[PDB]
């Protein structure tokens, strides 16, 4: 076996790196209670999030 | 002048006056969201504590 | 993994308390039953409310 580079070890932390940061995404808007509060997510639904409170207002 | 006096006030009050009922509702509405969020950070509380499984 | 901040609940926490004055506010005013208490509400509405109290003495 080779031991200078656990490739699972690579793996796991890849993943794992990943999985928190989707679970930090959805704490996020857990947090804000909303669906959507950081652009890229959905630029459309925004912009009409947006006409829809001036309408509203 | 007690006509005028009463639609005066009517109209001020109004102006200045609140309607409770939208208060209440609008209470209620964020009551709701500060426990949800309260709840929310002490769940988010216990989030990093996981890593220390590999100490 | 990055253990030195949180930052997600930084975030929980700014979203919470930014609502946080938000309720005081709203608790305030109905107490008062006045949706204008301070000036920022609305000063025009403040004046004209002031003008036709006097004119109601």
């Amino acid at each position: 076996m080779i031991i200078n580079h656990n490739l699972a070890a690579i793996n796991s932390h890849r993943v794992l790196k990943f999985q928190n940061e989707e679970v930090s995404k959805n704490m996020e808007k857990l947090s804000s209670g909303m669906r959507i509060n950081r652009a890229g997510d959905d630029a459309s639904g925004l912009a009409v999030s947006e006409k829809m409170r001036t309408q509203v207002n | 002048l007690m006509n005028a006096y009463e639609n005066t006030q009517a109209s001020e009050s109004r102006i200045r006056d609140a309607d409770m009922a939208e208060e209440t509702v609008a209470f209620t509405k964020n009551q709701i969201l500060v426990q949800s969020g309260t709840a929310m950070l002490a769940q988010a509380n216990v989030r990093p504590q996981g890593v220390l499984s590999l100490l």
